[PDB]
DNA sequence: TACAAAATTCCATGACA
DNA sequence: ATTGTCATGGAATTTTGTA
DNA sequence: TACAAAATTCCATGACA
DNA sequence: ATTGTCATGGAATTTTGTA
């Protein structure tokens, strides 16, 4: 019909002059630089594109190589494109070419006992019938406790939780979403001391880095004292836990024991800097060294990173996926943007999920 | 010279044989003798052994310079002075019979035998769950002298639970 | 008796003037900015900087730092790091804050069959029996063949390439080296017909890439075919195989296919811009766009790279390292760099490895 | 006007019964029309089926333009022919008992024939691990016409192994 | 008012999941 | 509904002891 | 001899192990 | 004795159709 109009000579918005169209085969045919190409009708257009697409379910330029071995017509890459964002199956398996925003660093909590963070290691090789570790970290401080489980279950971090809060109540525990923290057994413990429980967004455990950061220490000293010998670290978790909680930090220049006492423990190479002060001067002298400690900011965005907006389409990853099968859910909604890096999405289908944008990527088209 | 720190000075004694409540029977009590803060470690005996395996605790978390009881046979016994003499922890034993302790000491040691049978009285079984609790109130309990708790000394701020 | 001379006022080498140095305890002590510290003997330092040192494992300043706490001594960090290189527990476990220099790029192969790439992938959820996948990549062209498996096994690779050195020979196989290839029945069969076997440095799939970068293409194409249905991968293996052949790569312009024969078979969008040159104009039109192909130079180094000089003290990774026990095998020495990237040394204890820096760290101190 | 291209025409015939090897009986020839170029599947039968499930092989790393072959009964089936319509192989017959193929692959089918016989006697049994063998020694052998080998002239370049 | 060398700080790198 | 962290050891910078 | 928009190229990002 | 690779899709650049 459309086509009707051009091989007798007259102008089309998008069909340029100075090629000569022609008829050929019952097809209209076009004189172009790359060679002679056939113009379909409009209403082929979008089949075309959608075999050529099928082949390999190939991207952009992979998809329009094909095409324009056989045909050409005004602004092709906008209808290639027009398909690509409706191909179900690549949405759902093709990776992200683009990057999260840069990571936030969280202010350090103001004092000790304001938050702490909770994580299991494990299995370990059994020792003693144990085989986790209860890993316990004082946000602010770093102090750390080490309770050996034989599983990572609610009545053994119940159990270890009971004989830490005899010493003091924390305001907030942070933990992953594991199975241990989430038992409704676990709330109820929480809501009977006044303690409130704070989540991370699912597989992320960048959002628990305290913790994960202090397994690493703890594992690597367990490693280096376990060297030659059998794997008996059940005896060395005090150990562990006295040597780490006296150890320096290079950049903080103090040790976690001093940041919650505020001097050292009779412990080897002591420090007593403050061998004269009252405990009072030493406990304003501790409350300066605890607002006064280093706090790093966030890096550079990569060249090519994306920030949620409210509205947007992201699709949130498939977490153990199977043999075979994609990599991703289906599109689902920004509905808040609770931070540059943490998200509500309405999902599948539909439940709201906080969700952090590692585990995110945006929908291509 | 030095003025007194936490640390410094442990004082620990025996509370009991009391009702069996999960099978333990005694209450190893230790007393920070600067701030007045207090551990309780519930044990099956008043032994060498039992002493030895709930301070190891206490030690994983923080060393006095020095540990003060009286002759109590567990606190005499040579095991636990190997014991000390490894993390160069000093003993000093009170005389027999004549058991001093620094008067903030005696009062918080006192408070604890009372604040134990006003709750070991009722329900003299379920002692064992309520030690927590019972440490809490103890470590958070305003001294006359001073007008700071036990918790406010030892870790320099105001803690989350308060009595 | 070194430190004998110094209370009475003279100098030495070392101990700064200035600060004035007295007897107390027994001990010999120095009034300094920081504090009074004491200045042990020579005979004592090393102990002291052991002890330090040994309660956590901790690095220079971590250990200086404990140590600066009571004593005050000249040079004591060169003193520190002369035990951090002796700590064999350190030197295993410790993690490298060192990069690899840049990636190498080498050259396309000059014609198709100079050199394939094989490898297998799997296990895939069973289909037919058949569990894995003979993936043959010739290293020129990118044309593949793909074979199913039962396993990855030698007696299967040798009827698979029976099949297809039944139309042409390579000079060269190149694989990892898993059971498959590495075994003596494989080497008879390639010696049996001239072809070459080479094998990628252990643990090292980069070195592979031509093919596990083809990998990835066959599973994304069998997840999307695979969508909604039953894993049935076996039936779809000749459909993947056809649709990769045939497509293009967006940097190079080509499909494997045209590299491989200068023309398209009878598919979809076949590209016919040369229907009109004989075979022979055609066939070297080829041997220029072969020669002519995008090559990719390596990357600039990173800050913090290292690269491997003969004689330098390194440590080889280790492979499959059980719970808490080191990341790394002992020091061994750079025997030959065969390229900035690649590495033969005397190991444990003593063999020739050839090694890729990658799996290397140097050691440190 | 075109000049003659690889996958214009495969030429295909049955060559069988022959002495079982590894119980396969028949050998299916396809040759490029304009190369010379031949691929050799052994069979169990010259059937419409063993045909397809061959031909799949082939056609899954090139797909000819034209298929051309005798009337055998496997290749005039209408399974056959819906097989080819599906991969948009047009299918040309030669008439019966008047099989014509061109100059060039004549001579090569015939080279295949006395090729075989020359080594499937001797060792009449064992000719299945020998069709690769074989299909190296037809590609890589010089055309007196063109003198180019099948192997060049679909490739571009020279062989690793010559003859 | 300046030097070389020691001390300190900076910071990429990798590992905890 | 919430959020990366930080020991390590060369290199880069700044401080020190002496003039 | 210069414009806007389409076409093409660039290239970081991530996944194969 | 050996060695990373490359599809993808926004953004950046260059080419095009018309003047
Ligand atoms: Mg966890
Ligand atoms: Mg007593
Ligand atoms: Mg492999
Ligand atoms: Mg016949
Ligand atoms: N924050
Ligand atoms: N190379
Ligand atoms: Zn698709
Ligand atoms: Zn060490």
């Amino acid at each position: 019909a459309e086509l009707d109009q051009l091989l007798q000579g007259h102008y089309i918005k998008g069909y340029p002059k100075q090629y000569t169209y022609f008829l050929e085969d019952g097809k209209v045919k076009v004189s172009r630089p790359e060679g002679v190409k056939i113009i379909p009708p409009q209403s082929d257009r979008q089949k075309i594109v959608l075999q050529a697409h099928n082949l390999a379910h190939t991207g952009r330029e992979a998809t329009l190589l094909k095409i324009a071995n056989l045909y050409w017509w005004p602004n092709m890459r906008k209808d290639v494109v027009k398909q690509l964002g409706r191909c179900q199956q690549c949405l759902i398996t093709n990776a992200s070419n683009k990057a999260s925003g840069p990571i936030l660093r969280p202010d350090r909590p103001q004092k000790p006992f304001d938050k702490f963070f909770i994580d299991y290691i494990g299995p370990l090789p059994p020792s003693q019938g144990y085989l986790y570790v209860l890993v316990v970290v004082d946000g602010m401080t770093g102090f750390t406790w080490l309770y050996p489980t034989k599983a990572p279950s609610t009545s053994a971090t119940v159990k270890s939780l009971n004989v830490l809060t005899s010493i003091a109540i924390p305001k907030v525990i942070h933990s992953d979403q594991g199975a241990a923290f989430t038992s409704s057994t676990f709330a109820e413990w929480a809501k009977e001391r006044g303690i409130h429980l704070e989540f991370s967004t699912p597989y992320h455990p960048q959002s628990s880095g305290k913790v994960e950061r202090k397994n690493s220490d703890i594992k690597r000293l367990l490693t280096k004292l376990l060297v030659g010998r059998p794997t008996k670290w059940y005896d060395l978790l005090p150990v562990v836990q006295l040597a780490l909680n006296n150890t320096y930090s290079p950049v903080l220049k103090y040790t976690p024991h001093q940041l919650l006492f505020g001097i050292d423990s009779n412990t080897p190479f002591a420090n007593q800097d403050t061998l004269d002060l009252t405990r009072e001067e030493e406990l304003s002298l501790l409350q300066e060294i605890r607002t006064s400690l280093y706090h790093p900011s966030t890096p550079p965005a990569s060249s090519r990173s994306w920030s949620p907006v409210v509205g947007q389409l992201v699709q949130e990853r498939v977490a153990r996926p199977a043999s075979l099968r994609p990599r991703w859910h289906k599109p689902s909604t920004v509905l808040k943007v609770l931070n540059p890096r943490t998200v509500v999405i309405l999902d599948h289908l539909g439940n709201n999920r906080t969700v952090s944008i590692d585990n995110l990527k945006p929908t291509s088209h | 010279d030095r003025p007194q720190k936490p640390f410094d000075k442990f004082f620990i004694d025996y509370i009991g044989p009391l009702p069996p409540s999960q099978g333990y029977l005694y209450v190893l009590v230790v007393v920070d003798g600067m701030t007045g803060f207090t551990w309780l470690y519930p044990t099956k005996a008043p032994s060498t052994s039992a002493t030895v395996k709930s301070l190891n605790v206490l030690t994983s978390i923080a060393i006095p310079k020095v540990i003060h009881s009286d002759q109590g046979a567990a606190f005499t016994s040579s095991t636990f002075a190997e014991w000390a003499k490894e993390r160069g922890i000093h003993l000093e034993f009170s005389t027999p019979y004549h058991p001093q302790s620094s008067g903030k000491v005696e009062r918080k040691n006192s408070d604890i035998k009372r604040l134990l049978t006003k709750l070991l009285v009722g329900r003299p079984t379920k002692w064992y769950d309520l030690l927590p609790v019972v440490q809490l109130a103890l470590n958070n309990t305003y001294s006359p002298v001073l007008k700071y708790t036990p918790h406010q000394l030892l870790f320099g701020i105001d803690s989350n639970t308060p009595f």
